[PDB]
């Protein structure tokens, strides 16, 4: 059965993420931007029921419901070459063009405000779809729609589906650059805190790792907003590149999560890509083993996720699932695990349950691969617990100095005091502590 | 039809199909089977498969490992202790019992022996309840969701649930990446390369008599005490997730 | 290897025995019985 | 010499059970004509 998730996209980030994502899911399932299912693709393998909801006009159309305080980003998704690929209906802009600025609890405010006509596209979304399995809430940590709105949108998905898994896509904020909202310490330890309450799993993209990555192992000379969206977008076409073509294992979105969180509140998930290289790197008859892709993947240069490389805090994988797009061999897979655990390619957290699987599975035939073997990397990792604790470090920095408190004050969520943002950090440091345990034997 | 690749299919055969397969032997009504499964062929991309009629639907009179421990754990002990049990009488749901069996023309593919389609109606029950066990596994790891907004450190039951699926899942995961990639993966193109090497009756034969055989001793499930080893190890997880599924239903209609 | 593979190949053969035995068994049970 | 007894066991074990659904499979064909 098909199992459509509606895609949630909140804040400038959030919208790019979310567009980059729906062009993604139209390119790998063959569908035009239009909608009108591309040429190839007519006898396409991809589960489009599955990934995308049947409009009136039979347009691949995922489920996606682009709710955003700001209209820039609302109006380049509306621009982008996919608008006709997603149903309008799902698609809620608000007038107010002014966004939550930056503010996590202004960004929650919007988000419960826009909380009828969001709630009506996640409810629309789901009527639509004809097994909905939760929503996927691609945002920004640091922005205020992003963080805040995410919030909303996380505690929103969750209350009209508290059976339907809750993932968000949240950009991290950069814990080692200074980010320009004073603020943003606070929006970020609200976007953390509905990663760990409102949300049922939050994958961290921060941008800080986005431009290190895409600069150090993509070549990519600072990546761009709209570099970290396309970044997002095909790692989200690689993961849901086996939900368009159906395989063996790990065929819905709870399976992943459960194989993914042996811990159901310690579900955020950092990001990795392998092989973390420019198109423009051709290996050159490089036969990647499954063996030599876990290797890469493991190497810091292929994460996509900004965790502190705190000497602190033990960084161990809780489980590692190795999402691997192209043609691999289930021999090759096999072989991979056992080197990789042999020469601790990966290393797994000492309080989790030990899952490393390798599972042969197809891409999207409308999505060409140039890589043999393309390897996109969702591991629970303690350096998530590193991140977040640099994130709750910045939060503390803001509400303690009160950097952009006037901004973060003049919300009802801390009207009066920090508390929105103090909660916010308590829930970072306590998944942060409890990340740390999973790595350590104690946390169980 | 039992040979995977029909990866929608397969979302859609124990999503759907498995309604009364805990109900008894004959309480289970067929009609709504076949009609799931005419809907879970027809209603999206899985029309490529060509031989879904070949697909019918069987039932074993035994499970798909009473049987098996009635036989293959036969000969020392239970040949004559439980190797004719009937499952009727018994505690034999539709889902141990139900399997499917396929059948060939004499003037073309006289092969179809009632033996060959008895032994491929066992591996085809044995595949799919791995599958629809394997969707049941992922649909209880979700549990933990309707207090996901609930502090899991108060949640001794849910908690307990979600610590006990941590280890589940993996075992599930693990298991189905490692087996669809060890057999299905090798088996598919070794059928294929066995039976383009076949070239007279007795070369298909032996071809076909390789990727039955040697796929019947990929599974390790000809052993008299490894099956039950194995039955133990695997209602054991289930039951687990049952109990913490019953206690955690009290958030679903006692709370 | 070749060992292991005496004894899986034996093993499913055995198996293959077993299932035709106990599928004659069965019709026997059924139709005499 | 444990691969010569674990081939005579094999055999045994193989032809008893063959000679099993021999006696079945006679003793069905017959009832099915």
């Amino acid at each position: 059965m098909p199992r459509e998730i509606i895609t949630l996209q909140l804040g400038q980030c959030g919208n790019q993420i979310g567009f980059e994502f729906w062009k993604q899911l139209c390119a790998e399932h063959g569908i035009s931007p239009e909608g009108i299912v591309e040429e190839f693709a007519t006898e396409g393998t991809d589960r489009k029921d599955v990934f995308f909801y049947q409009a009136d006009d039979e347009h691949y159309i995922p489920r996606a419901v682009l709710l955003d305080l700001e209209p820039r980003v609302i109006h380049s998704i509306l621009n982008s070459p996919y608008a006709k690929l997603y149903n309008p209906e799902n698609i809620y802009l608000s007038e107010h063009g002014g966004g939550a600025g930056n503010n996590w609890a202004s960004g929650f405010s919007q988000g419960e405000k826009i909380h009828e006509d969001i709630f009506d596209i996640i409810d629309r979304e789901a009527d639509g779809s004809d097994s909905l399995e939760g929503f996927v809430l691609c945002h920004s940590i640091a922005g205020g729609t992003g963080s805040g709105l995410g919030s909303y949108l996380l505690e929103r998905l969750n209350d009209r589906y508290p059976k339907k898994l809750v993932q968000t896509y949240s950009v991290f904020p950069n814990q080692d650059e200074m980010s320009d909202v004073v603020v943003q310490p606070y929006n970020s330890l609200l976007t953390l805190k509905r990663l760990t309450q409102n949300a049922d799993c939050v994958v961290v993209l921060d941008n800080t790792a986005l431009n290190r990555i895409a600069t150090d192992r993509l070549h990519i000379q600072n990546p761009s907003f709209s570099q970290i969206n396309q970044l997002v977008s095909t790692i989200m076409s690689a993961s849901t590149t086996t939900l368009r073509y159906p395989g063996y294992m790990n065929n819905d979105l709870i399976g992943l999560i459960a194989s993914l969180i042996p811990t159901p509140r310690l579900h955020f998930l950092m990001t990795g890509y392998t092989p973390l290289t420019t198109d423009q790197s051709v290996a050159s008859v490089r036969k990647t083993t499954v063996l030599d892709v876990m290797r890469r993947l493991l190497q810091p240069k292929n994460v996509m996720v900004s965790t502190g490389r705190d000497r602190q805090t033990n960084h161990c994988y809780i489980a590692i699932l190795n999402i691997i797009q192209g043609e691999v061999d289930p021999t090759q897979v096999h072989k991979s695990l056992q080197r990789i655990r042999e020469r601790k390619l990966a290393n797994f957290i000492p309080w989790g349950p030990a899952s490393i699987q390798v599972a042969l599975s197809r891409k999207s035939p409308y999505l060409p691969s140039a890589h043999r073997v393309s390897g996109l990397m969702m591991a629970n990792h303690t350096s998530i617990s590193s991140l977040f604790e640099s994130s709750c470090q910045q939060y503390d920095k803001l509400r303690k100095r009160e950097a952009f408190l006037e901004q973060f004050r003049k919300e009802d969520i801390f009207k009066e005091n920090f508390d929105e943002l103090d909660r916010s950090r308590e829930v970072v440091q306590e998944l942060i502590d409890e990340y740390h345990a999973a790595t350590r034997p104690d946390y169980i | 039809y039992f040979l995977m690749d029909q990866g929608d299919f397969f979302v859609h055969f124990m999503d759907l199909t498995e309604e009364e397969l805990k109900k008894p032997v004959d309480d289970i009504t067929p009609t709504r089977l076949e009609a799931l499964l005419e809907l879970a062929l027809r209603m999206s991309t899985a029309n490529t498969d060509p031989f879904k009629d070949d697909l019918k639907i069987d039932l074993m009179p035994h499970d798909l490992i009473t049987q098996l421990l009635r036989v293959l754990a036969i000969e020392t002990q239970q040949e004559k202790a439980m190797v004719h049990a009937d499952p009727t009488e018994l505690t034999l749901s539709g889902l141990e019992a139900f399997s499917f069996d396929y059948v060939v023309t004499w003037p073309l593919s006289l092969i179809i022996n009632r033996k060959a389609l008895t032994r491929y109606q066992m591996l085809f029950r044995h595949m799919f309840y791995c599958k629809h066990v394997e969707r049941q596994l992922c649909s209880v790891w979700i549990s933990n969701k309707a207090a996901k907004r609930f502090s899991l450190h108060s949640a001794k039951w849910f908690a307990g649930a979600f610590t006990l699926r941590q280890r589940m899942l993996n075992f599930v995961q693990n298991i189905q990446s490692y087996m669809m990639f060890e057999v299905m993966e090798p088996t598919w193109h070794v059928l294929e390369q066995n039976l383009r090497s076949a070239s007279n009756i007795d070369d298909v034969l032996g071809h076909h008599a390789s990727f039955l055989d040697n796929c019947l001793k990929d599974c390790m499930l000809t052993n008299p005490e490894l099956l039950r080893v194995f039955s133990k190890l695997m209602s054991v997880c289930v039951m687990f997730t049952n109990c913490l599924q019953r206690f955690t239903q009290s958030m679903k209609l006692d709370s | 290897k070749d060992f292991e593979n005496q004894i899986t190949e034996l093993k499913k053969e055995n198996f293959n025995l077993k299932l035709r035995i106990y599928f004659l068994e069965e019709r026997m049970q059924q139709e005499f019985h």
